[PDB]
């Protein structure tokens, strides 16, 4: 089945799962290998598998495929992609491919994806046609990006302050300084509460490091 | 001949005031149903009150042209009006008003110009006090549709939404603001 879904369950069900329907001893080792475990079973069983990503291209031409669950971590679940793939249907790196995948056979030890079915969520052969980031002229910012939730929340003072501090818009540029202890992680918090609430469409990346 | 010109650029001019009022009123009543509705679109509120101001900085810029235009033609029109008034009775009002004109002549321009305004002068008690009768004052001959059609005065909407001004600085931006809007039109 798809592994987006399994992945997204919490490991509890998933070891249940696993045990339920032919396995021996699945609680004592990591998730990565639990998923990897069962997606081979399935595999072995004969169903179709589908898999979803971002592509990532290795110093050789080589290609892995990651999920954003798990952070983009190097686990065994990760989805083969041979360089005649990449040069076939002409990816980028970091791109969002989902298809059915193939399990992996004697001389590999990641599931292979056998074809692709939607890439950055449009029609695979609409990805080649597209225009260059980098060619893209610049501006500046010109759509507003209001800050305010509207619902008159006890904490929205917080949010309102920010529409009276600074103006954001789309394409901003920026910055908040601002020494330990001063509230930089919820002040985050609530802007992307803010994004989430009044603006749906626009998509939200939360980045995390350290 | 550059009356009836005049007369199609005030036309033309008078014709873009009326459409700028027509998208202006378009949006108001879309900006207003978007308001009624209970969507979480708050960004389309945002760039829709953008529209509102750059339409709004508009059609004050198009009123402003087409009030311009239609002066430039009353203007023309009194000339060239006073120009074949004058071509007929210019030797009566020179026997009239003789004095200061042959001192126009020879005098030095102090003399010339205290002339020039004691006739004026002279002139603005002799129109109060023709006026005194009041009849209907008919339009000339061949200008009389031309001044019909242009009006004794603009219309009332095109003078009222004139009374905001902008400084450079707020016609700088509002010209920028109007190119990105041409530029989003055009895409
Ligand atoms: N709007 C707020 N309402 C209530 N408490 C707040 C608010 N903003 C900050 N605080 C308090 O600020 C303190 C620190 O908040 P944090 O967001 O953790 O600070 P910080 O900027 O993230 O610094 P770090 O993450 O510890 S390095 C906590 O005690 C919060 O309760
Ligand atoms: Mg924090």
């Amino acid at each position: 089945m798809n592994l987006t879904e399994l992945k997204n369950t919490p490991v509890s069900e998933l070891i249940t799962l696993g045990e339920n329907m032919g396995l021996e001893n699945l609680a004592r080792m990591r998730k990565q290998d639990i998923i990897f475990a069962i997606l081979k079973q399935h595999a072995k069983s004969g169903e179709d598998i589908f898999g979803d990503g971002v592509l990532e291209i290795l110093q050789d031409g080589f290609g892995f495929l990651r999920s954003a669950d798990s952070s983009y971590l190097a686990g065994p679940d990760d989805i083969y992609v041979s360089p005649s793939q990449i040069r076939r249907f002409n990816l980028r790196t970091g791109d969002t491919i989902s298809g059915k995948i193939r399990p992996p056979k004697e001389g590999e030890r990641y599931f292979a994806l056998l074809k692709v079915n939607e890439v950055n969520f449009d029609k695979p052969e609409n990805a080649r046609n597209k225009i260059l980031f980098e060619n893209l002229t610049p501006l500046h910012a010109n759509s507003r990006l209001r800050m305010e939730r509207g619902n008159g929340s006890t904490e929205d003072l917080t949010a309102r302050v920010l529409d009276l501090a600074s103006l954001i818009g789309r394409g901003q540029r920026g910055l908040i300084v601002a020494p330990p202890k001063a509230g930089k992680t919820m002040l985050l918090q609530n802007i992307a509460q803010s994004i989430a609430y009044n603006h749906p469409d626009c998509v939200l990346m939360v980045l995390l490091i350290d | 001949t550059a009356l009836q010109q005049a007369f199609d650029t005030c036309q033309n001019n008078k014709a873009a005031w009326l459409q700028r009022k027509n998208e202006l009123a378009a949006a108001e009543q879309e900006y207003l149903r978007l308001l009624s509705g209970e969507g979480r679109n708050v960004s389309r509120l945002d760039e829709l009150r953008n529209i509102i101001e750059v339409r709004k900085w508009q059609v004050n810029q198009a009123a402003g042209r087409y009030i311009r235009s239609h002066e430039a033609v009353q203007h023309i029109s009194i000339r060239d009006r006073l120009n074949d008034f004058m071509q007929q009775h210019g030797t009566a009002l020179a026997a009239a008003l003789a004095p200061e004109l042959m001192g126009y002549s020879e005098l030095t321009a102090i003399a010339r110009n205290c002339a020039i305004q004691r006739a004026t002068d002279a002139l603005r008690e002799a129109l109060l006090s023709w006026l005194a009768k009041g009849e209907k004052i008919n339009y000339s001959a061949q200008d009389s549709d031309i001044l019909t059609t242009i009006g004794f005065r603009p219309d009332v909407a095109s003078v009222d939404d004139s009374r905001e001004k902008f400084t450079p600085a707020q016609n700088m931006i509002f010209s920028r603001k109007s190119a990105q809007l041409a530029s989003r039109q055009s895409v």
